[PDB]
């Protein structure tokens, strides 16, 4: 007989952001030894080092907005690597840096990184001081003798502070000639040298334009194959597409797996889906307006094949009517639309 | 020329609106702070109506409760009870404006879908 | 009902006048009774197991 008017209210967000913006801290201190997650500024434990806040204080800031989310981990410097693995799995990330990484343990991570993305499908990111790896998803910062405020720091410092400087880069930006204030004392380097550094994938410091910038924002894979191509050498790119990844990944696992079924009906509404997806990167300046979302056809020829039925006396539509066995075959055709750093344009 | 001064977040104590019951995070009652404040000012002002309790102001309360028991048809009292709702909720300086779409009628219970306008 | 003790069968014949008053477009729910002051407390959960 007692009834009440229960109103809860609904938010619609028109962009949905996933697997962005994050940032993996894992440093070596005997006093806090746990996990830290720090989304409000200026939160410092009063258990991690003078050094470690140093560390914290270079992630806050960005060039254009602050990172949208800092995690810091605490663990003994002995078996630091397992733990920060154990913990990278149970949670997701989008960038990596470690104070006190060797040569050893750099390269450990990077196998790590490059096992994930190959086999995982996970799609994640690291930044190295010196590491000569064959892989783009790992950032190479080769850069020595960095001061920035009259102030010495160490490599991995600098290179914390550009992760999240990046993590702070909007998409429509790019991370080429940004100056930094904050640098004011390097070591003298000449233009010629700086261009054979750049061209050889490392990211460094240059003086120009009034300011200190960094020179490029190519990747650290310095041998890119031949499908790779061009575009594949830029970080600006790759992150795109493991964003895509992610976001397609995401909504399949939530949707798709399990809850839906195999029909070409349900097929055609997963291209729907996907086509409104694309349609949505297409309204950020990210990728090309034009794209399409079609059937892999081919793989149903082979999947028949497998199943041993004659391609002949049916109509060519019916291999997308046949049922697929549990099974969905699409192909997509995207580029991506990342503008230009430096341009050169003609008189008459 | 001055321009307008923008409203201060306003603080409060803070729970559960399904639970009815006010929460305490480690004896600290939870901070409301942007779109948490106007969601618990609503639900108070609209879940009583002022002239049953003689201590609240004039201007505040709901002519809701009247509609309860059936005492007219749904038709008309559909948009009667929109422009209770603006009445109602449009007072608070927060709130910009409030709309109401549509009402569902099913069985006793009845349905319907309000719109909240906020500044922040 | 007044400061009056009233019998159950008094207070349903009251109600039953009432209800035959009642229009068909209004609805016997929530109709409130001014001659009625006084009744022991109850609580709105024996209120609603009662209903």
């Amino acid at each position: 007989p007692s009834i009440n008017i229960s109103f809860k209210e609904l938010a619609t967000t028109v962009k949905e952001r996933s697997a962005r913006g994050i940032i993996a801290m894992v440093l070596k201190d005997a006093k806090a030894l746990g996990l830290n997650e720090i989304h409000e500024k200026e939160d410092i434990p009063v258990d991690l080092s003078a050094e470690n806040k140093e560390y914290i204080n270079l992630a806050l800031m960005g060039n254009v907005n602050t990172p949208n989310k800092l995690l810091v981990y605490v663990i003994e410097g002995e078996a630091d690597i397992q733990t920060a693995l154990d913990f990278l799995e149970t949670k997701e990330f989008n960038y990596l840096c470690m104070p006190k990484a060797v040569e050893a343990d750099k390269t450990a991570i990077k196998n790590w990184i490059i096992k994930l993305r190959d086999i995982d499908k996970v799609k994640v990111k690291a930044v190295l001081g010196k590491v000569v790896g064959n892989h783009e998803g790992i950032i190479n910062f080769t850069t020595e003798d960095v001061l920035v405020g009259e102030k010495k720091y160490s490599v991995d410092e600098f290179t914390s502070r550009v992760a999240g400087l990046i993590a702070g880069t909007p998409l429509s930006q790019s991370v080429t000639y940004t100056k930094l204030s904050d640098v004011v004392d390097i070591p003298k380097m000449t233009k010629v040298d700086a261009e054979s550094r750049v061209n050889k994938g490392e990211l460094i410091l240059i003086k120009e334009a009034g300011a200190i910038r960094i020179a490029r924002g190519v990747n650290s894979l310095t041998e890119l194959t031949a499908e790779k191509g061009e575009m594949f050498q830029k970080i600006k790119i790759v992150d795109t597409l493991d964003i895509i990844h992610s976001d397609i990944r995401k909504v399949i696992i939530d949707d798709y797996i399990g809850k839906v079924t195999n029909s070409y009906d349900n097929k055609c509404l997963l291209i729907v889906a996907i086509k409104s997806y694309l349609e949505e990167l297409e309204k950020s300046a990210l990728i090309e307006s034009d794209s399409t979302v079609e059937i892999d056809f081919e793989a149903q020829k082979s999947y028949l094949k497998s199943k041993g039925v004659d391609l002949s006396y049916m109509t060519l539509q019916e291999i997308k009517e046949a049922n697929t066995g549990s099974k969905v075959f699409l192909k997509a055709k995207i580029k991506v639309l990342d503008a230009m750093e430096d341009i050169d344009l003609s008189i008459e | 020329l001055p321009k307008t001064e923008e409203l201060p977040i306003f603080r409060e104590v803070a729970w559960d609106f399904e639970k009815d019951e006010p929460i305490l995070e480690k004896g600290d009652f939870k901070i409301i702070e942007k779109k948490e404040a106007l969601k618990v000012w609503i639900y108070k002002c609209i879940k009583t109506n002022r002239y049953e309790h003689e201590i609240y102001s004039l201007e505040y309360g709901t002519e809701l409760s009247e509609l309860i028991g059936q005492k007219y048809t749904k038709g008309l009292t559909e948009s009667e009870a929109s422009r209770f709702i603006k009445e109602a909720l449009l007072i608070n300086p927060y709130i910009l404006e409030v709309n109401v779409k549509s009402a569902n009628f099913n069985r006793d219970i009845l349905s319907a879908n309000v719109k909240v306008s906020t500044i922040y």
